[PDB]
């Protein structure tokens, strides 16, 4: 997909 | 006053009911003094089980109230201390008091259960397994919520929100579906704190798979979330924006409901909010919108938001700038040729080139991706030369050449492709 | 949004 749910893991 | 724990133990153990009450008062005063309740001293004295038993003494409602308050304050400490309250059998006893005819006892049991559930998923599920949701929702079954005392209604909202909180595992679907209707009513109430905690609950329930997002969306809450996004109270906007952000991580159809409710009209003020956390959250939310359908990118254009994303990319702190770059990459990979031209006419190139100085490797790859996508649109128009001179005039060409020396591999190959393909002869 | 809340004396 193109959307990212994991902003937190991305940090 | 200022009783000793030994004095409290003595008074609680007597057969005299009046000395048990005084001893529990002393314990409560000792546990409600601002700094350092001596919680561990109370636990080690073995008082938790006795307090839990007093919670059943329906006759002496004062000792019920004093015990609930003492145990609320013990359960409000560390997980180890909250666990002692749970191992002491407190959850069923508090659940029983939810039906007390004495409102202030019922309120204190709601509060205690909020602290227990707030410890984590494990204790949250205990509270749900003992059947807390039914009696809690029955307290909110009144047709007009303004008949409940403001403090009572706030604690109920806060405790319900803690039953929605936390993951691994998430709350059981049965419980969520049971709680949502009451949550919808609370979201339309007028009290600022009620609204804030209701938004926090929604933001918890939407933090998960698309299936959970659809449960919340199908209840019709999105227009009211958007209205609360436009509020002036920061403690409301923060959770509302968190919830909207979660919803636009889902499908193109769930994102469209956020757009249909008018959310894009509020984002200019969010992207220029003085609180850095709001800007960063609002930019992240924009990157998942620009990751959607071409018609949804077009509504971003029509609401005049591109110039504000360029502003963020130019002037914001570095962490928000990272988010804005992602929103540009997504825009340029999913957008039409005419949308990319408009992006270029808004002055994207220069602030984008300026971020190639960033040490961060992940963002350099994002930026190079956006550059390549724009060059691909330029090829469709036969204007790669015009775009190439523009990149030179912004100081960009020197930075792309410098990238070859970069340690990372994908960066190395990407910049060399651009230089050989558009900056040759 | 706080996980836990102590109840303080009436000041």
């Amino acid at each position: 997909t193109n959307k990212k749910m994991r902003r937190n893991r991305f940090k | 006053v200022n009783w000793s724990v030994e004095d409290i133990v003595k008074g609680i153990n007597s057969n005299n009911l009046e000395s048990q009450l005084q001893a529990t008062q002393a314990a409560r005063k000792l546990l409600s003094r601002e700094k350092q309740p001596p919680i561990d001293n109370i636990i080690r004295a073995g008082l938790i089980p006795k307090f839990v038993s007093f919670l059943g003494k329906t006759d002496c409602s004062p000792i019920q109230f004093e015990s609930a308050w003492a145990l609320t304050n013990i359960a409000s400490g560390t997980s180890e201390q909250t666990k002692a309250v749970v191992d002491g059998g407190a959850i069923p006893a508090f659940i029983s008091l939810l039906a007390s005819p004495h409102a202030h006892i019922s309120e204190q049991a709601v509060w205690a259960l909020g602290n227990i559930a707030g410890d984590g998923s494990a204790f949250r599920d205990l509270v749900i397994k003992h059947g807390a949701i039914d009696p809690l929702l029955a307290l909110l079954a009144v047709p007009d919520l303004s008949t409940l005392a403001c403090g009572y209604l706030r604690n109920l909202t806060w405790t319900l929100s803690n039953l929605c909180r936390n993951k691994n595992p998430a709350p059981p679907l049965d419980a969520v579906e049971q709680i949502l209707p009451t949550l919808v009513r609370l979201l339309h109430h007028n009290d600022p704190e009620v609204l804030a905690d209701s938004c926090w609950a929604i933001s918890y329930l939407t933090d998960g798979p698309n299936e959970r997002i659809e449960m919340v969306v199908k209840k019709g809450v999105v227009p009211q979330l958007v209205k609360l996004l436009g509020a002036t109270e920061l403690p409301i906007v923060t959770p509302a924006l968190r919830a909207i952000g979660n919803i636009v991580t889902g499908t193109d159809e769930q994102t469209q409901k956020v757009i249909d409710a008018g959310a894009l009209a509020v984002f200019p003020s969010l992207l220029t909010n003085p609180k850095t956390n709001i800007q960063k959250e609002a930019t992240w939310t924009m990157s998942n919108i620009t990751a959607g359908r071409q018609d949804q990118i077009q509504q971003v254009v029509n609401h005049g938001l591109v110039p504000f994303l360029v502003g963020v990319l130019s002037k914001a702190d570095f962490k928000t700038q990272k988010e804005a770059a992602w929103a540009i990459t997504n825009y340029t990979s999913g957008g039409t040729v005419e949308q990319i031209v408009y992006l270029v006419h808004c002055g994207i190139i220069e602030p984008l080139m300026n971020l190639l100085s960033a040490k961060d490797t992940k963002i350099i790859q994002v930026i190079l991706d956006a550059i390549s996508n724009i060059f691909q649109a330029a090829e469709k128009l036969g204007e790669t030369e015009k775009l190439s001179i523009m990149i030179e005039e912004c100081g960009g060409l020197d930075k792309i050449e410098a990238l070859q020396r970069h340690e990372n591999e994908s960066v190395y190959k990407a910049s060399l492709n651009l230089i050989e393909k558009y900056f040759s002869v």
